[PDB]
């Protein structure tokens, strides 16, 4: 259940 | 009881030897279920218990798909990260990620987490409110700001309050025999002489699940939390954990010592003696 | 940058019984950064067949890691764990004691 969404670069 | 579902993420830079590695984790309660790593062979993410191998292809393909996109993201991190803290090329650095949610007995929202650490110290993290960000300098107010702009915050209060949480509850029903067991602490003392003044007495805990217990000594009902020597709790390695905690007792007083053991699988604490 | 000490803890599976079939483990944990070596030792050799969890950390982003290995335990037979990491001036080594 690996986020989709809002994992964004630094 | 309450239930916890967590994603934990490391990428570490080995500057002139590639591309930083990368490892992914996921933990139901105590309990691992998946892995990744960016030097495996098979570059996907594998299952690690055996509840969740019943997932067919659709499941593994979409959060293998996912967890490179992490890899990717983490990777550009560390060169960002690099650049902000104003640090060499030469040297190895480590980003780190968790998230997930927590539920109650009733297996209901509790709470949301999703944080980010540079080198083991606090970067930036998402508040409780699943709203706003606690920076924590001026590089990661500098995050905090990008993340604002992109609205990230309400991304992640969708996933956490969402997606995790009906992911938790699928997870607890898939894996029932594994997840929704609780196993009671086998328990035990022993006792040996260090001189002919004084003895160990060691009580412990074995093959618990879930892990979180209290372990704790007392002489004639007060407690000795200054000197009882209190190991971390360890894992067996069969998804069983183990937890011991000793006292020295000057010899003839072993009955003045009781050992209290409190866990989930216990309707009443143990109250456990030398005698 | 932060340098964390690794906690080690070695132990078996199942109590251990001479004669019996178990896995000894060396338990580290609480340390940063994430490079460590850890290997176990029969009679003062390396155990060339060890396997480790993937690596996990805790909520202060400490790491842990589970290194593990067959063994069957004899009254005479000697094991420990020698662990060395960056705050380590030399390497570790903890003597399993089969009742801690």
């Amino acid at each position: 259940x690996v986020a989709g969404i809002g994992i964004l670069t630094x | 009881g309450s239930h916890s579902m967590r994603y934990f993420f490391t990428s570490v830079s080995r500057p002139g030897r590639g591309e930083p590695r990368f490892i992914a984790v996921g933990y139901v309660d105590d309990t691992q279920f998946v892995r990744f790593d960016s030097d495996a062979a098979s570059q996907r993410m594998e299952p690690r218990a055996p509840w969740i191998e019943q997932e067919g292809p659709e499941y593994w393909d979409g959060e293998t798909r996912k967890v490179k996109a992490h890899s990717q993201t983490h990777r550009v991190d560390l060169g960002t990260l690099r650049g902000y803290y104003n640090q060499s090329e030469a040297g190895s650095h480590t980003v780190q990620r968790m998230y997930g949610c927590d539920v109650g007995s009733d297996w209901r929202f509790l709470r949301g987490y999703h944080q980010y650490a540079y080198d083991g110290k606090d970067y930036i993290a998402l508040k409780e409110d699943l709203r706003s960000w606690t920076a924590a300098d001026m590089a990661a107010q500098t995050t905090k700001h990008k993340w604002e702009a992109a609205h990230v915050a309400e991304q992640l209060r969708a996933y956490l309050e969402g997606t995790c949480v009906e992911w938790l509850r699928r997870y607890l029903e898939n894996g029932k025999e594994t997840l929704q067991r609780t196993d009671a602490p086998k328990t035990h003392m022993t006792h040996h002489a260090v001189s002919d003044h004084e003895a160990t007495l060691r009580c412990w805990a074995l093959s618990f699940y879930p892990a979180e217990i209290t372990l704790t000594w007392q002489r004639d009902g007060e407690d000795q939390t200054q000197d009882t020597e209190l190991v971390e709790t360890r894992p067996a390695g069969d998804g069983t954990f183990q937890k011991w905690a000793a006292v020295v007792v000057p010899s003839g007083q072993e009955q003045r010592y009781t050992c209290h053991v409190q866990h989930e699988g216990l309707p009443k604490p143990l109250t456990l003696r030398w005698e | 940058m932060i340098q964390r000490t690794p906690k080690i803890q070695v132990y078996s599976r199942h109590p251990a019984e001479n004669g019996k079939s178990n896995f000894l483990n060396c338990y580290v944990s609480g340390f940063h950064p994430s490079d460590i070596e850890v290997d176990l030792l029969k009679n003062g050799e390396r155990i060339e067949k060890v396997e480790h969890s993937d690596l996990s950390f805790s909520k202060d982003w400490s790491f842990y890691l589970l290194y593990y290995t067959e063994f069957t335990p004899t009254e005479k037979d000697e094991y420990a764990c020698r662990v060395n990491h960056v705050t380590l001036s030399q390497p570790k080594i903890v003597k399993w004691d089969r009742d801690m």
